[PDB]
RNA sequence: CCCGCAGAAGAAGCACCGGCUAACUCCGUGCCAGCAGCCGCGGUAAUACGGAGGGUGCAAGCGUUAAUCGGAAUUACUGGGCGUAAAGCGCACGCAGGCGGUUUGUUAAGUCAGAUGUGAAAUCCCCGGGCUCAACCUGGGAACUGCAUCUGAUACUGGCAA
RNA sequence: UAGCUAGUAGGUGGGGUAACGGCUCACCUAGGCGACGAUCCCUAGCUGGUCUGAGAGGAUGACCAGCCACACUGGAACUGA
């Protein structure tokens, strides 16, 4: 299920920062993030159109760690939806439990939220959730349960989720570990680089 | 007020029965023309009064043999 | 073209035969190995191409390529076969599958082991 | 300002007495995203100068289309040699769905959404240029409303 | 032999704006002439005249904007080989609500707005652009 | 005869019944005359649970519809907490 | 279902990388061995045959085969054609059949509008609810493009009369 | 596959069925079906639905539900609502 193998990888791969890393460090320091990866990273082939279609798709799978069939039911469901089919899309990975417990900063990164989800971290509304890929609802409450309050790596992402710039769509408290999922996000809200259109015709072929 | 059709009397050969013609103009399923269809029934008319070519109101009935179910109601327009 | 036709006579759907016949619309079926020989291939290319014909289960002897390098197949020997035809090989339509009933996987292969019945070195 | 893309190289021969003279064709089309659009094609002995030419002739050229809130105004039908093409003012969020060549002359053009297909022969000259007539021949609901003499709310 | 004369009309006022022609005269009649001011209300035509009593011949003037014809397309639908008949929910937008779309309906000849306003259907005889 | 009986609906480990109006010799879940309720045995709280069409249900049984226990004892919860 | 114990501890594979099609180099072989869905590849520098390294795509699955629809506007009703690419009977007459210049009246068959009955439940779709989420289950609606009967409209088509 | 049909088509009367009826019998009439495809041959359980398709359509009828047919093969009745 999960990908295992070197994140810093598929950064290089794709081109971009996916933030798979805590970010203590520079991610030029930390790999060559220019080059691709492999004997022949230092070539740079042109890519067609179905290619960079392509490439939209695994950025934003490889951000999220979401797998192809869960990927395609989350657009199925977004095409679905009333309104934009990308924007749904996106607001919907967004409503991923794992996302939203980095977002709030329970996790240097998005497989430490999901690390600490799997291993019984995290209340919503005062219940015990379980599943990485559960949708979070608007005005839920996600707490830290008083067996991993203890955690220092829990302490040191929320320091680097305040270093990090802070969402406007939910409203954490440090203190009490626990933040409430005002509502969607917005296409705004979201990251600019990310395109939809790509993603759309890809899965509209 | 019953059901009932009109149609033209193709045959009156048989005795106490006649063959009337309801052709019917329906809407073909795909196409979307407009054909003519016709539904041949062996009606029963007592006194055989009906003659070939001419027009008859009918209605249904108790079966009153193999193929008759239909019994005539009145004569309309029975020129020749 | 015109409706009035149509409603004559309408449009009689295509029908297309398959191209494997002998299978029945089963996806492999059994044979017994009448002969086992090699062919020289259609005109552009060159080789000895070793193929069987096969006696199946439903009556029909038909012809099959053995693909992979060297095969244990000889007369006598059942075999379980599949659609997919050679192209320049007259009137072979089949492939044998590797890997199935009296038909060992090919030597010492590392890659494709899935699709030559090659089991997993350690 | 004017974003350009290149569609298709082809290689061409000559056949002359001593042997075959080889040379390369370049189909381009450029647009400014905000309505423009023009198609380029060229020939030269090499690609560089090919394509070079094509986009000179790309930028020179060019044609207004009227666009409606990034998308088209009405279905709209386009033919030319062989390709004859079909497009669609889809809903927004669709994104652009269409063939190739109508794909580049479409997103050049600034038309996000549309639904179009190509049916007849696709040979990408052919279909951008029909693509190309097919946007020239769709008019706005202000120029409907002047050439019938009404106002746009009679027209609606 | 003559068969339908409401699309010998519509061929008259195509052929008519292709040959950059003033006016097209025909043969009148009482459809045609609902047709012909179905036509002028929507301002696809300038104006419509019948003179005659015997045979009277009905002459349209045609439109011009900027030496184009504004009767871009004009094309019958129904015809005596195929009757075209639509309910009032199934009406069709021509050109996306920008054309109209003449249909013969219980209360008499006009555009598919106005039927669809009235609330019923009817035969759908030709769509302009 | 026509009776007023549950038909078994749902997954494994979870029943929901549908009250319905059936000839008694039709298959449990087959053939029906007419859906006049639903039984949760397992809803939660916060849920009703239980939904019996009551004027249905007394025409039936005044045409002569026979009632089975568990649906009798349905009529007799609702009646009460009602 | 909850609580406690221990220790990263018990848990990754398959296909592909010449173009179509995302992903390349070296070595072995020399029209042989072999590959292949199509185009094709191999005769001594093979990104296409085998091995290796690297990479790409899916993932407790991954490939191959069989089968249906799609792409196929390639049976074209929506939605094709017939001078030369396949396609106008050698030519005419003519029954059945298809189509019908113009005006008025009448009928209300086609057509349109409304209403009533029915179109089982499940399934599909919309708004919700319950399983920690999902699959799944479920409440209400919508839909079931239909058929029948009744009441109206009379522009067009049909019938009848002039 | 272009002609098919003598209980065949209709009528009168008796008999039979829980019930109408060539359902059966006797007599009388010579009809009935068919190019809007009768007859004959090959294949096939039907539907709600399922899959695909933008739609129209195309393919299909496993599981669930409604209906029909069958119970080693070919006949027959008895009991019984
Ligand atoms: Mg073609
Ligand atoms: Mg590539
Ligand atoms: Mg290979
Ligand atoms: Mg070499
Ligand atoms: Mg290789
Ligand atoms: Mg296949
Ligand atoms: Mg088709
Ligand atoms: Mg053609
Ligand atoms: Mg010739
Ligand atoms: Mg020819
Ligand atoms: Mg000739
Ligand atoms: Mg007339
Ligand atoms: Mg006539
Ligand atoms: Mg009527
Ligand atoms: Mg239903
Ligand atoms: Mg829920
Ligand atoms: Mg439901
Ligand atoms: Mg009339
Ligand atoms: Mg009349
Ligand atoms: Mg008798
Ligand atoms: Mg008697
Ligand atoms: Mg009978
Ligand atoms: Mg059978
Ligand atoms: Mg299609
Ligand atoms: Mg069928
Ligand atoms: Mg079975
Ligand atoms: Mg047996
Ligand atoms: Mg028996
Ligand atoms: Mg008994
Ligand atoms: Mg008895």
């Amino acid at each position: 299920a999960r990908y295992l193998g070197p994140k810093l990888k598929l950064s290089r791969r794709e081109g971009t920062d996916l933030f798979l890393k805590s970010g203590v460090r520079a991610i030029d320091t930390k790999c060559k993030i220019e080059q691709a990866p492999g004997q022949h990273g230092a070539r740079k082939p042109r890519l067609s159109d179905y290619g960079v279609q392509l490439r939209e798709k695994q950025k934003v799978r490889r951000i999220y760690g979401v797998l192809e069939r869960q990927f395609r039911n989350y657009y199925k469901e977004a095409a679905r939806l009333k309104g934009n089919t990308g924007e749904n899309l996106l607001a919907l990975l967004e409503g991923r439990l794992d996302n939203v417990v980095y977002r709030m900063g329970f996790g240097a990164t998005r497989a430490e939220a999901r690390q600490l989800v799997s291993h019984k971290a995290i209340m919503v509304n005062g219940r015990v959730v379980n599943i990485a890929s559960y949708q979070v609802s608007p005005n839920d409450v996600v707490s830290i349960r008083e067996k991993a309050k203890k955690q220092s790596r829990v302490k040191a992402a929320l320091e680097l989720a305040e270093q990090r710039e802070k969402p406007t769509w939910l409203e954490v408290d440090a203190g009490k570990m626990e933040g409430t999922f005002k509502r969607k996000p917005e296409r705004s809200d979201l990251s600019a680089d990310i395109n939809e259109h790509l993603i759309v015709e890809l899965y509209s072929k | 007020k019953i059901r009932t059709l009109q149609g033209r009397v193709v045959s009156d050969k048989m005795e106490k029965s006649i063959v009337v013609a309801i052709e019917r103009f329906v809407k073909h399923p795909i196409y979307g023309k407009f054909i003519k269809r016709t539904t041949k029934l062996h009606v029963h008319d007592e006194n055989n009064e009906c003659g070939i070519g001419d027009v008859v109101e009918i209605r249904e009935c108790r079966p009153l043999s193999k193929t008759k179910s239909w019994t005539l109601v009145r004569v309309v327009e029975k020129a020749v | 073209a015109t409706v009035n036709q149509l409603v004559r006579k309408p449009r009689a759907r295509k029908v297309a035969k398959s191209n494997v016949p002998a299978l029945e619309a089963c996806p492999q079926k059994r044979g017994v190995c009448t002969r086992v020989y090699t062919t020289t291939p259609k005109k552009p290319n060159s080789a000895l191409r070793k193929v069987c014909r096969v006696r199946l289960t439903n009556g029909f002897e038909v012809t099959s390529y053995i693909g992979g390098e060297g095969h244990n197949l000889q007369e006598h020997s059942v075999i379980l076969i599949r659609g997919g035809r050679v192209k320049d090989l007259p009137g072979v339509r089949y492939h044998t599958v590797r890997g199935a009933l009296d038909c060992s996987g090919v030597k010492d292969r590392k890659q494709a082991r899935s699709k030559y019945g090659v089991k997993r070195p350690k | 300002e004017l974003q350009e893309k290149l569609i298709a190289v082809n290689r061409v021969s000559k056949t002359v007495k001593g042997g075959r003279i080889f040379s390369f064709t370049a189909l381009t089309v450029v647009g400014d995203g905000n309505g423009r659009v023009g198609f380029g094609y060229g020939k030269a002995r090499e690609v560089p100068a090919a394509i070079q030419k094509a986009m000179e002739k790309a930028r020179r050229n060019m044609i207004n289309v009227a666009l409606n809130n990034g998308t088209l105004q009405h279905p709209v039908k386009g033919v030319h040699t062989g390709s004859r093409v079909f497009m669609q003012p889809a809903s927004e969020g669709t994104g652009i769905i269409a063939g190739g060549a109508m794909r580049a002359v479409l997103e050049v053009a600034g038309v996000h959404n549309v639904l179009a297909k190509a049916y007849g022969s696709t040979n990408p000259i052919n279909v951008v240029r029909a693509t190309i007539d097919g946007l020239e021949n769709m008019n706005s609901p202000e120029m409907v409303a002047a050439k019938r003499g009404k106002s746009v709310e009679e027209i609606l | 032999s003559m068969q339908d004369p409401i699309a010998d009309m519509l061929t008259r006022i195509r052929n008519g704006q292709a040959a950059n022609k003033a006016a097209v005269t025909m043969p009148s009649s009482k459809l045609k002439v609902a047709i012909a001011n179905v036509l002028k209300e929507e301002g696809f035509i300038e104006d419509f005249k019948v003179e005659g009593d015997t045979k009277p011949e009905l002459e349209l003037t045609l439109k011009y904007f900027q030496g184009k014809a504004v009767v871009e397309s004009i094309q019958r639908v129904s015809r005596p080989g195929l009757r075209i008949y639509k309910r009032k929910d199934e009406l069709p937008k021509v050109m996306a609500g920008l054309g109209i779309a003449v249909v013969s309906t219980s209360k008499g000849v006009m555009t598919d707005r106005a039927a669809r306003q009235a609330g019923l259907g009817g035969e759908i005889i030709c769509y302009v652009a | 005869m026509v009776t007023i009986r549950l038909a078994r609906h749902g997954a494994k480990k979870r029943p929901f019944y549908q009250v319905v109006v059936a000839d008694s010799r039709n298959a449990r879940n087959g053939r029906f005359i007419e859906r006049v309720g639903f039984f949760n045995p397992i809803a939660s709280e916060k849920e009703e649970g239980t939904r019996l069409d009551l004027d249905r249900i007394a025409h039936w049984v005044g045409q002569g519809a026979t009632i089975s226990d568990r649906v009798a004892a349905l009529i007799k919860e609702v009646n009460k907490a009602a």
